[PDB]
């Protein structure tokens, strides 16, 4: 069906993060330049660039998660450990969470109990937070460095949890002594986990694969391979059918869940930096360590 | 150096 990525947008330091909004209307990016900017999606495939919106920050920033409810809401992470609610109309910061003691590295606000959001940690730690409270609601404490964590998109009680130590710690947050599951497989650190579906996770790690898991029965699916991912947070997005990752190449590269090497790869000292799916499209956001955003298109 | 995952 698709052998290609066409470029059809173009906008030109490292990109840690890129997502879309509730509506896939709206796209934020954020990174080591320290500022939050907003995009709109179809001004920049219409036009030959201009952020509606931007936040400075008072530190590098490692994630944005939109929320799923409020449109105009995001939250960041940053290199202090400081987990940001922004308000992109208003440009304030509605909640700054400063429990964490180091950089967190991940952020993400619940799809089906949106006032929640989860991140982590250097410190260890997975925090969950509310909204509507100052104080974390959730505490684990872990053995390694966090570098990533998501909610299951179904549930608001599951959490995967990508950790130094190699492997990915699935718990169900109404239990937190124990996970309900530990994924091993990776032989690194695991920098992404993201979900397909209920029951489908996908991890990157730096062992240079991706990594996919069924979480109803506890078991590896499959391993991806072709891209070069030794060292670099290079970006996971994932959506119903497909897979994409960057690499330390500079290239990104696309995979179809059933099939272990790549459907296509697409060429931007750089490396691809952050990936974001338009939902079950064949379009996608990407961008590099040089601060290039583009736009491209799964295509025959 | 900056987005290095943890080793």
């Amino acid at each position: 069906r698709y052998s290609r990525l066409r470029v059809i947008a173009e906008i030109r330091n490292i990109v840690s993060s890129i997502e879309f909004d509730r509506d896939d209307e709206l796209f934020a990016t954020a990174g080591v330049s320290r500022c939050i900017k907003v995009f709109d999606f179809s001004s920049v495939v219409n036009e030959p660039q201009c952020p509606i919106v931007e936040m400075s920050t008072r530190s590098k920033l490692s994630c944005l998660s939109w929320n799923k409810h409020e449109k105009n809401h995001i939250a960041s992470s940053d290199y202090e450990g400081i987990v940001t609610v922004w308000d992109v109309t208003t440009r304030q910061s509605l909640m700054e969470y400063e429990e964490h003691e180091k950089r967190a590295w991940s952020v993400d606000f619940s799809r089906t109990e949106p006032s929640m959001l989860v991140s982590g940690s250097d410190d260890c730690k997975v925090k969950v937070w509310c909204t509507r409270q100052e104080a974390s609601v959730i505490n684990i404490d872990m053995k390694a460095n966090i570098c990533c964590v998501k909610y299951n998109p179904g549930s608001s009680n599951y959490i995967a949890v990508g950790s130094a130590d190699h492997h990915i710690h699935y718990y169900d947050l109404r239990n937190i002594s124990q996970p309900l599951h530990v994924f091993s497989g990776h032989k690194k650190a695991v920098s992404y986990v993201k979900f397909l579906s209920n029951n489908e996770l996908a991890s990157a790690s730096t062992d240079s694969t991706l990594r996919l898991w069924d979480v109803k029965d506890n078991l590896p699916v499959r391993t991806f391979r072709g891209h070069t991912n030794e060292k670099n947070f290079v970006g996971l997005t994932v959506n119903s059918e497909y897979l994409a990752c960057g690499s330390e190449t500079n290239e990104v590269y696309v995979y179809h869940k059933e099939i272990t090497r790549p459907v296509t790869s697409h060429r931007f000292s750089y490396f691809i930096s952050a990936v974001c799916w338009k939902s079950d499209s064949p379009t996608m956001l990407t961008a590099n360590s040089q601060g290039t955003i583009k736009v491209l298109v799964l295509a025959a | 150096e900056d987005q290095m995952v943890p080793s």
